[PDB]
């Protein structure tokens, strides 16, 4: 067999998803959003690129000129959402202060690209990825559509706000997009880095890695610098959540994230994916049907953000967990004790106010004890850990219980981890390994499976490429099918082939699959051996 | 009016987004946010983009009762609360065991599906219920037919007229068990197709296509995927008819009187009938047949207040006989 695969002609590659309904494939790139088939055939190409433009340039030359000279650049595709509700691809840029563009879903037609107003303005930075955010909708009518995005500022604290609350309007050409939920003299429903915490430390920036909704509120995989840990820069890797309906913003959390493998510290968020576990993972782990579970990928140490080290590591955080930690640090804050505890934010530390309240998990903040931080860094339960290729990238799924864990390397290539702490082993065991970009391309983060669930686009610098979750017919004896024990296969005894329960013809009758060792095929002649001489000798046959 | 049309789920997000009209869990019904209260934060449900999986499904009603075991056949399935899109119904259809494979084009969406049957020849069964599975086989999301879907082979062993002239045009009537099964219907004598009428338990009636050769024919006929035979049971064509003299030569303005006719090949023809052209109106009447040869006709009335036959005589514009397509001889 061979592997479906996208080629990036030209440039690089930054961000990719998939649609739930068509499974069309829409691609991110430098100078370029693509749409792309299931199997990955190209389908439409948008020219979003070299734009003739300069970063130092505050509202680009669109709207005012600028004494900086302009030179054509390259637009980096920052974030991508699809915002199906609309019919259409939320698909924001770099380069022009960051204007964003709406393609429309089916033909990538540009419906809109707000950038008269200043809040039609992103942020100046170039980086890719650096970026992430959630689409948030209500009926027509209601309480429309909303945009909670996160970016970093490059020191352009008064031009942007690092995390916002948006408004999505239906008319791309209306000019109120990207405008803030609730606006006041007092308080807007952003979050500015003030300019005291940049005087003080030179180049304090939030990178925004991974991004998603659950239940009512959203969360955020950061990357801040030393503020308490003028010298030099070391990061703490942390989550952010708020309320979605909160406009005043006084939901905001943050608590530093990381997890540790016989003393060895791990503190660098690469990537993670929001998912079920399933009735295994879910049973031994001690959670309801729809509780959720976070997989996340982190670095050793705190050193180099733009070039992290090889070892990495696997860890895990139930929700429940993290609402625990988070419910048991506002109950704290609420009994009048310590501080808020952030540094960036609060240069001055304002103090914790006492208060009778019934403090559930569905308080959304108040106007005393305001915004505040965390002390007691959140630990994750660790799964596998690599120390000569570095993991990048995560995705995983339900499969008939059992929870595939998928795994993205700095060689270009994708681990299939069966996580088993729960189940029965005595620690999570990869199944299989798989070859995408071989050459050492790696995987980048946005690492989706199909709607089907069949297969896995993974996607690199240069390539997208099909990769199936199941691939079982690689297995040619019942004996390996059932020995490499990634769930997907089984022995279709009569077709003597590995591969699904739904692919097996007449899987359901007695004995026509196989799914432990146990009933493979066992054979027996009586008489095993026959002289050249003889002939037409009769045999009985056991099996 | 957020719905009078619709008392269930599928209906209510089949409707425009427009309306913001949607399900409402607790009440049973269908109505705004607006109108509907929120115990839970999510009692009231949307179709956000039609990814809206619809609770309870049920079938009502489903159209062909019967099929043949080959399979090929189109089950019509009429429900209420099914799924809104086409690819998380297919694949969710069965018939029993019998895998059923969906129509895109011919599928309305929550209300019906149409699909076709797959080979149930290995089946066991001679009847199964049917089964809808909304995305998922999950255990409130599965429907169940109220009645059965039943599998036949159908059989014939009897034709009622056996025999009919070469031009064709002969009211056959093809006797057996089984016959109304499944969907289409083709019948072939000699290869070439018969005109179809109607269907029934016991009996197929079609009209005979014209023959290439007289004598013995096969009768083919297959209903789906099923193609039943039998060699025992054959249609025998005859030479056309012929017409040789009228025996009166005559007869009055509103007719009524013996003639008797002789011919050729008279018996083959079960209901032929006498035909007279007179000024811009066409009458027609009966006969019976006695021999091969020999046959008793009741004479056409003419009756026209515009033309009255003269003293002298006189010869209608057309006179023929009626013999099932031998138009030689109208
Ligand atoms: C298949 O069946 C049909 C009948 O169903 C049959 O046709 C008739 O066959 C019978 C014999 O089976 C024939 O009848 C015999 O006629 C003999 C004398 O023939 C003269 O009389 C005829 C009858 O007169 C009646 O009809 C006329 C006109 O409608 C009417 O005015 C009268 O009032 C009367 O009711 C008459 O038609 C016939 O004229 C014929 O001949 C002329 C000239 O050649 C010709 O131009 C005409 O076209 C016409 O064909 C003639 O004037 C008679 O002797 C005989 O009686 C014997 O038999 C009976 C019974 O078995 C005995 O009881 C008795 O003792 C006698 O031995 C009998 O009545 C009749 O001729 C046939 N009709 C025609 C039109 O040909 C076929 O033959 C059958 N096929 C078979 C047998 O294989
Ligand atoms: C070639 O193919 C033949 C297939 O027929 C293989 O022959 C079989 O070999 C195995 C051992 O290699 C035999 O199993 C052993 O069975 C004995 C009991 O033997 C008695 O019962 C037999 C069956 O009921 C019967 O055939 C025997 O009769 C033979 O001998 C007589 C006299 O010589 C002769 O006339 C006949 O014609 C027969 O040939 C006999 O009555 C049993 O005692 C063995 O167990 C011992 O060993 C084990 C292991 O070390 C140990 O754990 C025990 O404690 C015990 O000490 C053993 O089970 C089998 O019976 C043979 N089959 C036949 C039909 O004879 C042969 O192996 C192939 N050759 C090669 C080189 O691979
Ligand atoms: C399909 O349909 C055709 C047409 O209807 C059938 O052929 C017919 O068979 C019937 C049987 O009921 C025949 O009637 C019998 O005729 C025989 C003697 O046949 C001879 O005489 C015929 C009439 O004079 C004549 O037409 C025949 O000649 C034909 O064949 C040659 C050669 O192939 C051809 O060249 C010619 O052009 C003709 O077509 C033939 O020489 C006779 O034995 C029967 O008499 C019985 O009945 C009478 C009266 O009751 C009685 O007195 C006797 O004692 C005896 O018991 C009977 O009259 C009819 O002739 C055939 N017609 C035609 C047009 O061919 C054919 O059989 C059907 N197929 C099948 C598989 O059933
Ligand atoms: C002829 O006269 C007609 C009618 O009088 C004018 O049409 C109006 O055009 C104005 C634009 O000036 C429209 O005003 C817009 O209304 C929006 C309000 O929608 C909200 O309404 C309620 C209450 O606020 C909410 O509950 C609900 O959720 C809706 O969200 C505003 O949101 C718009 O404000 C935005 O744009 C302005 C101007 O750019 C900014 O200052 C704001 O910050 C914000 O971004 C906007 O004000 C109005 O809808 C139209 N009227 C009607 C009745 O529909 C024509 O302008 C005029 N034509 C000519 C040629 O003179
Ligand atoms: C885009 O992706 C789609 C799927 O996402 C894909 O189209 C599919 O191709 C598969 C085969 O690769 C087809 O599946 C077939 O279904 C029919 C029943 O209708 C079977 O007869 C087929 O069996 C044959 O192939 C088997 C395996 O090779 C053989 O064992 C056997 O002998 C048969 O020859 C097969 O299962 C299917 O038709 C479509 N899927 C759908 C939903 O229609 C395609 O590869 C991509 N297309 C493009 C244009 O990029």
């Amino acid at each position: 067999p061979a592997f479906r695969t996208f080629v990036a002609s030209d440039w690089g590659l930054t961000h990719l998803v998939v649609h739930e309904q068509t499974g069309e494939v829409y691609v991110g790139a430098v100078n370029r959003i693509y749409k792309l088939s299931g199997n990955l055939t190209l389908l439409r190409a948008h020219v979003t690129g070299p734009v003739e433009d300069n970063e130092k340039c505050y509202p680009p030359p669109s709207v005012q000129s600028c004494p900086h000279g302009l030179g054509s650049t390259d637009n980096v595709n920052k974030l991508l959402l699809l915002d199906y509700a609309a019919n259409r691809l939320l698909a924001c840029g770099s380069a022009s202060q960051g204007i964003c563009q709406f393609l429309r879903l089916d033909d990538l037609f540009k419906l809109g690209e707000p950038h008269h107003r200043k809040e039609h303005y992103l942020s100046s930075v170039r980086e890719a990825g650096s970026m992430a955010g959630v689409l948030i909708a209500g009926p027509p009518g209601q309480g429309q559509a909303k945009l909670f995005v996160g970016t970093p500022i490059d020191g352009k604290s008064e031009y942007f706000p690092t995390l916002s609350s948006r408004r999505l309007m239906a008319n791309e050409e209306d000019a109120d997009m990207f405008g803030f939920v609730y606006q006041d003299e007092f308080v807007s429903s952003q979050l500015k880095i003030p300019s005291d915490t940049l005087s003080k430390f030179p180049a304090f920036d939030i990178y925004y890695v991974y991004s998603f909704r659950s239940e009512q509120f959203v969360y955020y995989l950061t990357l801040q610098l030393d503020t308490q840990l003028a010298g030099e820069h070391f990061f703490t890797s942390k989550i952010v959540r708020l309320c979605v309906n909160d406009p005043k913003f006084y939901s905001y959390v943050e608590f530093p994230i990381g997890c540790e493998q016989a003393g060895v510290e791990y503190r660098l968020v690469q990537d993670a994916y929001l998912s079920r576990p399933g009735q295994a993972l879910a049973k031994q782990l001690g959670l309801a049907e729809d509780e959720e579970v976070l997989f996340t990928v982190f670095a050793q140490g705190q050193k180099n953000r733009v070039k992290p080290p090889k070892e990495s590591a696997l860890c895990l955080f139930t929700l429940r967990a993290i609402k625990e930690k988070i419910k048991e640090r506002i109950q704290s804050c609420y009994r009048g004790e310590g501080k808020l505890s952030l540094p960036w934010l609060l240069n001055k530390e304002l103090g914790c106010i006492n208060s009778p309240l019934q403090i559930d998990d569905d308080f959304c903040g108040q106007d005393f004890n305001q915004p505040l931080g965390g002390t007691v860094t959140i630990e994750g339960t660790p799964l596998f850990v690599d120390k000569e290729d570095g993991l990048t990238a995560v995705a995983a799924y339900d499969y008939q219980g059992r929870t595939v864990v998928f795994a993205g390397t700095r060689s270009g290539r994708i681990r299939k981890i069966l996580v088993d702490l729960a189940n029965p082993s005595g620690r999570p065991a990869l199944a299989y390994e798989s070859v995408v970009a071989q050459e050492g391309n790696p995987i980048l983060r946005d690492l989706v499976l199909s709607p089907n669930r069949q297969y896995l686009y993974a996607m690199t610098e240069k390539q997208v490429t099909q990769v199936p979750v199941e691939s079982c017919v690689q297995y040619t004896s019942c004996e390996l099918c059932l020995g490499s024990r990634d769930p997907h296969c089984g022995w279709c005894v009569l077709h003597s082939i590995c591969s699904r329960q739904d692919a097996c013809e007449r899987a359901e009758e007695p004995q026509r699959f196989a799914s432990d060792l146990l009933q493979c095929v066992q054979l027996t002649v009586q008489p095993r051996n026959v002289s050249v001489t003889m002939s037409q000798v009769p045999l009985v046959l056991q099996a | 009016k957020c719905p009078a049309l619709r008392q269930s789920c599928g209906l209510c997000l089949k409707a425009d987004p427009r309306f913001e009209c949607g399900w409402c869990v607790a009440e049973r019904r269908c109505s705004l946010r607006h109108h509907c209260p929120a115990d839970s934060p999510a009692s009231w449900m949307h179709a956000h983009h039609g990814s809206s999986r619809c609770t309870d499904p049920k079938i009502l009603k489903l159209s062909p009762e019967t099929g043949p075991r080959q399979g090929g056949t189109r089950l019509t399935i009429t429900g209420e609360n099914l799924g809104l899109r086409f690819e998380d119904v297919r694949l969710g259809v069965h018939v029993g065991k019998v895998l059923c494979s969906p129509v895109e084009s011919e599928y309305i969406s929550a209300e019906q599906i149409v699909c076709e049957i797959g080979d149930a020849s290995t089946l066991r069964a001679h009847d199964a219920l049917v089964e809808v599975c909304v995305r998922d086989c999950s255990l409130h999301y599965r429907a169940l037919s109220p009645k059965r879907f039943t599998f036949v082979t159908p059989t014939f062993y009897r034709v009622s007229p056996s025999r009919g002239p070469l031009s064709g045009g002969t009211w056959i009537g093809i006797e057996g068990s089984h016959l109304n099964a499944g969907s289409d219907v083709a019948v072939s004598i000699g290869g070439r197709p018969c005109s179809f009428s109607w269907r029934n338990s016991r009996e197929i009636r079609c009209l005979t296509p014209p023959g290439h050769t007289p004598g013995s024919a096969p009768i083919v006929i297959n209903i789906n995927r099923a193609q039943l035979s039998n060699p025992e049971v054959k249609y025998n064509y005859t030479e056309d008819p012929t017409i040789l003299r009228i025996d009166p030569e005559w007869s009055i303005n509103s007719g009524g009187t013996l003639l008797t006719v002789t011919g050729t090949n008279l018996a083959t023809v079960r209901e032929p009938r006498i035909r007279a052209k007179y000024g811009g109106i066409e009458r027609e009447n009966s006969c019976m047949v006695y021999n091969d040869t020999t046959m008793v006709c009741r004479a056409p009335s003419i009756d026209n207040p515009k033309r009255s036959p003269p003293e002298l005589g006189e010869r209608p514009d057309e006179i023929g006989f009626i013999m099932d397509n031998v138009r030689t001889l109208l």
